[PDB]
RNA sequence: UUUGCUCCACACAAUAUAGAUGGAUACGAAUAAGGCGUCCUUGUGGCGUCGCUGAACCAUAGCAGGCUAGCAACGGUGCACUUGGCGGAAAGGCCUUGGGUGCUUGCUGGCGAAUUGCAAUGUCAUUUUGCGUGGGGAUAAAUCAUUUGUAUACGACUUAGA
RNA sequence: GCCCUGAAAAUGGAUGGCGCUCAAGCGUGUUACCUAUACUCUACCGUCAGGGUUGAUAUGAUGCCCUGACGAGUAGGCAGGCGUGGAGGUCAGUGACGAAGCCUAGACCGUAAGGUCGGGUCGAACGGCCUCUAGUGCAGAUCUUGGUGGUAGUAGCAAAUA
RNA sequence: AGAACUGGCGAUGCGGGAUGAACCGAACGUAGAGUUAAGGUGCCGGAAUACACGCUCAUCAGACACCACAAAAGGUGUUAG
RNA sequence: GAAAUUGUUGAAAGGGAAGGGCAUUUGAUCAGACA
């Protein structure tokens, strides 16, 4: 539907943002997430974390060099997510991810441009209310991950920036309004409306 | 099947690989926390010795 | 077993000569076609008198419906079943519009809490509860209370692209 | 104007298979903006052209196009079958595809 | 200029080549059945090269025929290509490998005299 | 080592392409709550309004978009300039001034289109490189061999030499 | 009923994996949808069966023509065919104006055994058809004889004072 | 380890049970179109992140026949009786 | 004057083997048939 589709990943449940992403590339559709950090996880942050801990014993006895390998970050516990959702060893499935970014925080390019959200991977919608879950951010910090305050502190900068600019945007619709208003009741307008404009 | 008898490994694992180093000047892979209250000041030093 | 209607079944075991004209016998059947309400019929009977099928014979099949379908009504129901480990009578208390839906949420129910399957269970009595305060199940009493109203929170719409630029809203 | 466009965007998505056979003689087609298979009935007979470039020019152009026709929908969300002149190389899983408003019917 | 005939099909055009006559040099192409007791080949598991067998067979009405549609015959001499003077949309000579050139050109002259096909004109030819 | 390198420009030739074909259209936060307008005692404030999907918004007419005239506006927008400022998370982009110039389908005119023959992607994007031309610009090093021994099985390391 | 305790083993690790919590879990119900060498219709191959057809003056009576059903396969049986050395017959067959042989991700016929051609190399002989005959068809047998690789520029070429 | 009756594997590919001689479906000439079986339809992966009523929250939840195990006993967790 | 095996030349592919099946893209190559 567009070139390039960032997703806002905060308040998403990882595996369903997960499936859907997967598909997406596979399809052909240009993928980048943004916000990794404020991933989702359903379950209590004791739970996840445990079961974090499982996957961190897994290791190749010669050589754990070889063997399976533990991201901390966010972002590529994400990836870990979706990579096992492709048929990555093939070519079809190294150029379906090829088409995919993920981050933490939202960098250049990405904040300037819009970000969408995916209902049917979104946490207050999908999660029952009272049912306990988890912060990716928090669960990878636990793990190791370095950077959440360096990500925290961005992100408050980044936020501030971007209230201006909204700022000046809501008043800068409001003088069109006030236009789109004297407009109004005009000739050509009273066409548009029985047109359903 | 189980040694027999129990002693310590040999050596620390924490200091593999047992390789050259890649530089005859070993870096400083840290420095002391800053305090910007202390006046401005080196936290190392070169020399030979 | 599915979406039900309720029959009347009526049987008897054949003629004879010493014997024309014998009794005549009658079950209201919930079932979801004539041929599994037929059959329920035999399997009852069997469980009753000294008959079957191929002694006996359907007189007639009829469905009945129901007389008042859009006036909600409060229904008293009894049940036989069976469990893992014994066999169990009970009763539940079910609000709806129709015996025959009434029905379909009672196995639903007895599939969901006491994991029993349609086989395992016998309808015993199906009856219209007419005064409230013979009401005696409090899952339904709580709907019988003046001027009842209550709100559904946490409102979720099926979204229908896969992407949305807004962030949804559960108001209500 | 800007758009020039007289066909509707689609993608090719996968060869008709199952589980662990597929079957290079028909493809599944993804066309935007159909969800269901009653919408994807409207594109049934419609003609598709994957086009494609190729570094040796032949009869005038560097731009070849494959030919094919959408056959019956497939599923509950639109997607749609097609046949093609030849079958569709398989790099094209994920690429895109025209279908065209031709045979018309309105 | 052959007689009509039905569009020829042909079923496999694929060669059939002898089991492992890929893998080591003393396995010749040459079709060959398996018969080893545990053989995939010989049991057809999804996946290995099929086997010749009669549904492949073609059209009674176009086997044998070449793309012209005319079936080939053999010829040594101008005698063996005169057979064909009354069947020359139906048959199409060929002259034999071990024919000399300077008799290749009679034997081709007498073809163009009759309306005879050749498969193979330029064979040996003095140019 | 036969006139080489680099940035900008155009030119011919190639080579390609995981797949342009109107627009990736920027708060944050909450969801048992919020957005926007408005007033005010500026607050966990009053009052109004909205949602129930982007089915939107923006753009969109002209030989794939030709050649031309005028009117009403003084608006819009393309381009190359120029003024002031911002952005380091991967800033490599955003904003602002001012003159110039093009287009304007805001409205009203003149001319052109066929024969591509009843369809044939009917070719309009963006990759990397190669060769000459001429506007700027810039004028090294590494390796062998030799040598040190803080180094070394051999390579490697570490020194030294106009 | 579901859940929880009861519940201890050795390389790291498996509801197939990812992951999933008003499920993508458990029980039950309702639709739709995906897809087997199976089922339905059709073409083509072959097998078996049942019909039709000696009437010359043209060419297969083991023929031609219509029709129906059927097709898995080790050990094993039978059948119709492909190929090789020699033999009787025949084609008054091929050939120093190039036989045989050998090479050839060139062509063509056959379901296949195989057959045919072109081009290159070559130098003296050879083939089709009816039939006769057998020392007649190789991937194997720790097969026989000969040739040849990777191993590999590798182990090593260091006892006896120089 | 040994019998009974049938059906299979051995001698048999094909679709399903991830995997697998024997289970489920279904038995094979070369092909087109269609429809199904058993089994599935979040993504891997063709196919509803379908509908509907309940239940379940596990600091070692659970997740589909053959089949890749768990018992007595116990809970003022929660459910219905 | 075959094959194994080897040198050079030319073309191509190569993220823990290679080779194979069905299908098509791309390159190279080629028969036929038109009149
Ligand atoms: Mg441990
Ligand atoms: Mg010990
Ligand atoms: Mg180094
Ligand atoms: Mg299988
Ligand atoms: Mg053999
Ligand atoms: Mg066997
Ligand atoms: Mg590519
Ligand atoms: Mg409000
Ligand atoms: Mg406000
Ligand atoms: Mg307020
Ligand atoms: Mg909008
Ligand atoms: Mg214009
Ligand atoms: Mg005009
Ligand atoms: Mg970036
Ligand atoms: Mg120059
Ligand atoms: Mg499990
Ligand atoms: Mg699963
Ligand atoms: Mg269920
Ligand atoms: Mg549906
Ligand atoms: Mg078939
Ligand atoms: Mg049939
Ligand atoms: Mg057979
Ligand atoms: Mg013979
Ligand atoms: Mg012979
Ligand atoms: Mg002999
Ligand atoms: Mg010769
Ligand atoms: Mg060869
Ligand atoms: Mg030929
Ligand atoms: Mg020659
Ligand atoms: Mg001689
Ligand atoms: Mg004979
Ligand atoms: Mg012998
Ligand atoms: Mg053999
Ligand atoms: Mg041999
Ligand atoms: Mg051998
Ligand atoms: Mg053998
Ligand atoms: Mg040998
Ligand atoms: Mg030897
Ligand atoms: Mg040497
Ligand atoms: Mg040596
Ligand atoms: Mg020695
Ligand atoms: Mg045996
Ligand atoms: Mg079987
Ligand atoms: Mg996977
Ligand atoms: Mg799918
Ligand atoms: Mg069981
Ligand atoms: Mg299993
Ligand atoms: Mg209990
Ligand atoms: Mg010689
Ligand atoms: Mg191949
Ligand atoms: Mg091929």
């Amino acid at each position: 539907v567009e070139p390039v589709v960032v997703i806002d990943g905060k308040g998403h449940l990882v595996g369903r943002l997960a499936s859907v992403v997967a598909k997406q590339l596979l399809n052909g559709q240009k993928i980048v997430v943004v916000r990794a950090e404020e991933l989702n996880i359903s379950g209590e942050f004791f739970r996840n974390k445990l079961k974090y801990h499982d996957f961190l014993r897994k290791a190749t006895a010669f050589n754990k060099t070889r063997g399976p390998f533990h991201f901390r970050a966010p972002s590529r516990i994400f990836y870990k997510a979706l990579r096992g959702m492709v048929s990555h060893k093939t070519a079809r499935g190294k150029a379906a991810l090829e088409r995919l970014k993920v981050f933490e925080g939202i960098p250049p390019p990405y904040d300037k441009k819009k970000r969408v959200v995916v209902p049917q991977a979104l946490r207050v919608l999908r999660l029952k209310p009272g049912r306990k879950y988890t912060t990716l951010g928090k669960l990878s910090t636990s793990v190791g991950w370095k950077y959440e305050d360096v990500v925290a502190k961005l992100e408050a900068k980044r936020k501030v920036s971007s209230a201006e600019y909204y700022a000046k945007k809501r008043a800068f619709t409001k003088k069109v309004a006030s236009a789109n208003a004297t407009a109004a009741e005009s000739d050509v307008a009273k066409q548009l409306a029985a047109l359903g404009y | 099947s189980h040694r027999k008898y129990e002693a310590p490994r040999h050596g620390h694992l924490g200091f593999l690989p047992r390789k050259r180093a890649a530089s005859i000047r070993a870096r400083v892979k840290a420095f002391p926390k800053d305090d910007r209250s202390k006046p401005v000041a080196l936290t190392s030093f070169l020399g030979y010795k | 077993m599915a979406h039900f209607k309720e029959y009347q079944v009526i049987g008897r075991r054949l003629p004879t000569e010493s014997v024309p004209e014998p009794k005549l016998f009658r079950m209201r059947i919930f079932a979801s076609n004539e041929v599994i309400a037929k059959s329920r019929y035999w399997y009852f009977l069997q469980k009753l008198h000294k008959v079957k099928k191929a002694s006996g014979e359907i007189v007639s099949i009829n469905q009945i419906n129901e007389a008042h379908p859009t006036k909600v009504k409060n229904f008293g129901v009894w049940v036989r079943y069976d469990s893992r480990s014994g066999t169990h009578n009970m009763y539940k208390e079910i609000r709806d519009v129709s015996r025959v839906a009434a029905v379909e949420t009672l196995y639903q129910d007895m599939a969901a809490r006491h994991r029993a399957r349609f086989r395992s269970i016998h309808i015993l009595k199906v009856a219209e509860i007419e005064k409230t305060a013979d009401v005696k199940r409090q899952y339904v009493k709580q709907f019988l209370t003046k001027d009842l109203k209550f709100p559904l929170p946490h409102r979720v719409q099926k979204s229908t692209k896969t992407f949305s630029y807004k962030r949804p809203s559960t108001f209500y | 104007a800007e758009s020039h466009r007289l066909y509707v965007k689609g993608k090719h998505l996968s060869y008709q298979r199952s589980k662990r056979v597929n079957n290079p003689n028909v493809s599944l087609i993804k066309i935007e903006g159909v969800a269901t298979p009653q919408d994807a009935q409207f594109y049934l007979g419609k003609r598709i052209a994957y086009v494609y470039r190729a570094s040796k020019e032949v009869r005038g152009s560097k731009i070849r196009v494959m030919w094919g026709k959408v056959t019956r929908t497939h599923g509950n969300s639109g997607v749609v079958r097609a046949t093609f002149r030849n079958n569709l190389p398989a790099k094209t899983f994920g690429a895109s595809v025209r279908i065209f408003l031709y045979p018309s019917n309105i | 200029a052959s007689l009509p005939h039905p569009k020829i099909v042909k079923k496999h055009t694929k060669k059939f080549k002898r089991h492992h006559s890929d893998r080591y040099h003393r396995v010749a192409e040459n079709w060959r059945k398996q018969k080893g007791i545990d053989s995939v080949v010989r049991r057809r598991f999804r996946g290995n090269i099929s086997q010749p067998k009669i549904g492949y067979g073609s059209n009674k009405k176009t086997k044998f025929l070449s793309p012209s549609g005319h079936k080939t015959f053999l010829v040594a001499n101008v005698k063996d290509l005169e057979t064909l003077t009354m069947h020359t949309k139906t048959y199409a000579a060929e002259i034999a490998h071990n024919i000399s050139a300077k008799n290749r050109v009679v034997i081709l002259a007498r073809a163009k005299a009759l309306g005879i096909k050749v498969t193979n004109p330029k064979g040996r030819l003095a140019l």
